[PDB]
């Protein structure tokens, strides 16, 4: 009536906000329902049920060059140099890059 | 001012569908959607102002779920190039390979592009077979023998 | 009646606060029934009996 | 003000609602949901005052309680990825492999992945036998002979 008109159209303002998720290419999400990891989110749009489901982390999924600091190594003629190295690291899929290591 | 009720609707709904092009990521569509229709209900049936916030309400959360169905089904058997796109595990599924050196224990390394990865198999199998990939497990490919 | 009812709101959502635990990926949470070791919760909703 | 009761609950149970999204743990839901349902039912049917709060302490306790069984329910026989996820001694489970040291006393190590693993079977057996493990305590690894 008088106070329920407002309150509703907040109520339905959070509600849509906090239940449509957008995710941009080059990107996965991962949903957890009460802390529990259930599915992953691929580029696209995707409805979770608000106040039991949230975002856990954010999966980058393009190769990435990585600096590794300098080093210190002696060879098998026993020789002492000093070397700097690069990488290139790629996620796969697997949700496992988020929780099997911090 | 407030003796036209559906103007305030036709209002609102235009200002939020406008206000989308200004960068936003979709969230104010689903509203401005439900204001333009509860406008078009409401200047056609004049509504209770209490039964108004409870029509646009339910209007969007059933415009935010209508889209979900439409787009789904879009997107399932018929559109594949972002599908393919940026997993590469499934890229690899289906292509054949030759070995340099024999697998041991039914696991082993082999080359891809420019680097290694590596291979499990049921059976041990000597050097120089032709292989094809099955199935993804981690980062381990599955290989089988092939013929020619 | 006139001063019950605050104690019991609070009273229902003290109860609430303490005894429903929610356990996040990539941990696990060990439950003491007045100090001795009983279960172990992972990760999702739980319910223990407080108090 | 006061002479509508089921307004205020009605009022309560949403803000309750919408202060979940503020980044909560779920603590507020299970009282938002209760105040929710006590306006529902007072606004049909005039509970006395001294009524209602015992209702809706009742209705939090009872909103808490029914998800607990719902998502137990649904977490058992049907959902098994996280199950697997995070628990590598259950994951070890089944696996095969091959022993190059033999064991003595019925004790030993075994070479996984680039690291070892504690082992122990109930007879002595020798280097070279293909091995499956069955269970785990601590972590040592049980592991009986399995045929090709």
């Amino acid at each position: 009536m008088l106070i329920f008109i407002p309150i509703l159209i907040f109520v339905a303002l959070v509600i849509v906000g906090a239940g449509v998720k957008i995710v941009p290419q080059g990107y996965q999400w991962t949903v957890e329902r009460f802390g529990r990891y259930t599915k992953t989110l691929q580029p696209g749009l995707s409805l979770v049920v608000p106040f039991m489901d949230r975002i856990g982390r954010k999966i980058n999924m393009m190769e990435q060059v990585l600096d590794i600091p300098s080093q210190e190594v002696i060879s098998k003629d026993n020789a002492n140099v000093t070397i700097d190295a690069v990488c290139f690291i790629q996620v796969i899929d697997a949700p496992r890059a988020a929780y099997e290591v911090s | 001012m407030v003796v036209h009720p559906h103007i305030f609707w036709l209002s609102l709904g235009g200002l939020l569908l406008a206000a989308e092009m200004l960068g936003g990521n979709g969230y104010l569509l689903w509203s401005g959607v439900a204001a333009v229709i509860t406008g078009l209900v409401v200047w056609l049936v004049p509504l209770g102002w209490e039964w108004q916030g409870v029509m646009f309400a339910i209007l969007t959360l059933l415009a935010a779920w209508l889209w979900w169905k439409w787009l789904s089904r879009r997107v399932r058997e018929q559109k594949h190039s972002d599908s393919h796109l940026n997993q590469r595990g499934q890229q690899l599924i289906g292509r054949r390979f030759v070995l340099e050196s024999p697998l041991v224990n039914g696991r082993g390394h082999m080359r891809v592009g420019d680097s290694s990865w590596p291979v499990s198999a049921s059976e041990d199998l000597g050097a120089g077979t032709h292989v094809e990939v099955i199935a993804i497990e981690g980062i381990t490919l599955h290989i089988r023998a092939v013929s020619s």
